[PDB]
C-alpha cells in the first residue's frame, strides 16, 4: 500500500500519538492495512492509546473493520480493558455483537478477563447475552468457568430482561 | 530451568487468562499462556508469529509443558540480546484454524524478572553493634549498575521480619543499624531493575545467612 500508510500501522503500533497527528495531516491513509489486514484503529485500540483511537474515528476510520481473523477494535479493547476505548468505539457505531472466528463478541471477551465495567457498558450497548460461541459458552458459562461471581449475577440477570 | 517454571508460574497468578512475556538477563525473551487440556490440541495447534520494527514476520515453535496445577504450558523462546531495548514486538497467536487467541503488542524487556542476588555474606562492623551487608548482583545479568535491591533483617522467634531496608541504584551492600544485642539474625535481599520501566518486579529473595550479634 502507501509509504505513509505503513509509517501509520507503525506509529499507531508504537503509540506516538503525535506522530500519527502529523502523519495524518500529511495524508496518511487511515484504512492501511498490514498482513493480517490489521488497521490502525485495531492496534490503537490494542494498546489502549485513547488520542490515537479518537483522530482516527474523528478522520473516516472504519469503526468496524476486521482482521483476517475477525477480530475487530472492539474486540481487542475489551479483551485489553480499555473501558473508555471501548465506550469511544461503540458511540461511533462499533457493532456490539460482532463475532470473529471463534464466535466470541466482545461480550465474551470482556467477561473471560473479567473486566465488569466493560460487560455494563456493552450491556447498554445491546450486547447479545444469550450469543454461543462456536463450543457453546456464553459470556455467563465464561463467568462460571472463572468463578467470576460478579459477572455470573450482572449476566444473569441482564439475561432475565 | 527448575526457576522458569516457578517465575512463569508467578506470573500466571496476575494473570491467569494473559499471554505472559519476560525475560530473565534481557538477552532472551520467554512469551507463555495456560489453558485447559484437550484431546486434541497440542503446540502444532497453534502458530506463534512476531513482527519486530520493520523485520518480516517471523515463526517460533510452540513447546508444550505440564503445570502442577494441571493447565497446558504454552511457550515461545525468542532471542534478544542483539534487539535495541523497549522497541515494539508485535505478537500473534493464532489457533490453526485461522481462529484468534492472542494479539499482543510488548517492548524489549519492559517486564524483567532477575534472578536472586547471591554471595550474600554478613559481617559485624568494626563499629560494634552494627551489621554490614555485601552480595554481588544477579550473576550473568547486564546494566549491574542500574538494578536496586532491598535487605530483609528477620529475628529468630515469632518476631520474623523486624526490617526491610532499601538499596540505592547500582548499590551491593548496606551497613544495619538498631539491631539488638545477643540476637541470631537472618538476612536476604532481592533485586529488581531501578528504571522501573523494565517492569518493577522484585526477584525471589537470595540464599539467607544468619549472624549472631555481639552483646551490648
Amino acid at each position: 500500500g502507501s509509504d505513509l500508510g505503513k509509517k501509520l500501522l507503525k506509529a499507531a503500533r508504537a503509540g506516538q500519538d503525535d506522530e500519527v497527528r502529523i502523519l495524518m495531516a500529511n495524508g496518511a491513509d487511515v484504512n492501511a492495512t498490514d498482513i493480517w489486514d490489521a488497521t490502525p484503529l485495531h492496534l490503537a485500540a490494542l494498546i489502549g492509546h485513547l488520542e490515537i483511537v479518537e483522530v482516527l474515528l474523528k478522520n473516516g476510520a472504519d469503526v468496524n473493520a476486521s482482521d483476517i481473523t475477525g477480530t475487530t477494535p472492539l474486540h481487542l479493547a475489551a479483551t485489553m480493558g480499555h473501558l473508555e476505548i471501548v465506550e469511544v468505539l461503540l458511540k461511533y457505531g462499533a457493532d456490539v455483537n460482532a463475532y470473529d472466528l471463534n464466535g466470541a463478541t466482545p461480550l465474551h471477551l470482556a467477561a473471560r478477563m473479567g473486566h465488569v465495567e466493560i460487560v455494563e457498558v456493552l450491556l447498554k450497548y445491546g450486547a447479545d447475552v444469550n450469543a454461543q460461541d462456536k463450543f457453546g459458552k456464553t459470556a455467563f458459562d465464561i463467568s462460571i468457568d472463572n468463578g467470576n461471581e460478579d459477572l455470573a449475577e450482572i449476566l444473569q440477570a441482564a439475561a432475565l430482561e | 530451568d527448575p526457576k522458569f517454571e516457578s517465575k512463569a508460574a508467578l506470573l500466571a497468578a496476575r494473570g491467569p487468562e494473559e499471554l505472559l512475556c519476560f525475560t530473565e538477563r534481557l538477552e532472551d525473551l520467554v512469551c507463555f499462556w495456560e489453558e485447559a487440556a484437550s484431546a486434541g490440541v497440542g503446540p502444532g495447534q497453534y502458530s506463534f508469529s512476531y513482527q519486530l520494527e520493520d523485520e518480516p514476520w517471523k515463526l517460533c515453535r510452540l513447546h508444550q509443558a505440564p503445570t502442577a496445577r494441571g493447565a497446558v504450558r504454552f511457550w515461545c523462546s525468542l532471542p534478544t540480546a542483539d534487539t535495541s531495548s523497549f522497541v515494539p514486538l508485535e505478537l500473534r497467536v493464532t489457533a490453526a484454524s485461522g481462529a484468534p487467541r492472542y494479539h499482543r503488542v510488548i517492548h524489549i524487556n519492559e517486564v524483567v524478572l532477575l534472578d536472586a542476588p547471591v554471595g550474600l555474606v554478613a559481617r559485624l562492623a568494626d563499629e560494634s553493634g552494627h551489621v554490614v551487608l555485601r552480595w554481588l548482583p544477579p550473576p550473568e545479568t547486564p546494566m549491574t549498575s542500574h538494578i536496586r535491591y532491598e535487605v530483609d533483617v528477620s529475628a529468630g522467634q515469632g518476631a520474623g521480619s523486624v526490617q526491610r531496608v532499601e538499596i540505592l541504584e547500582g548499590r551491593t551492600e548496606c551497613v544495619l543499624s538498631n539491631l539488638r544485642g545477643r540476637t541470631r539474625y537472618t538476612f536476604a535481599v532481592r533485586a529488581r531493575m531501578a528504571e522501573p520501566s523494565f517492569g518493577g518486579f522484585w526477584s525471589a529473595w537470595s540464599e539467607p545467612v544468619s549472624l549472631l550479634t555481639p552483646s551490648d
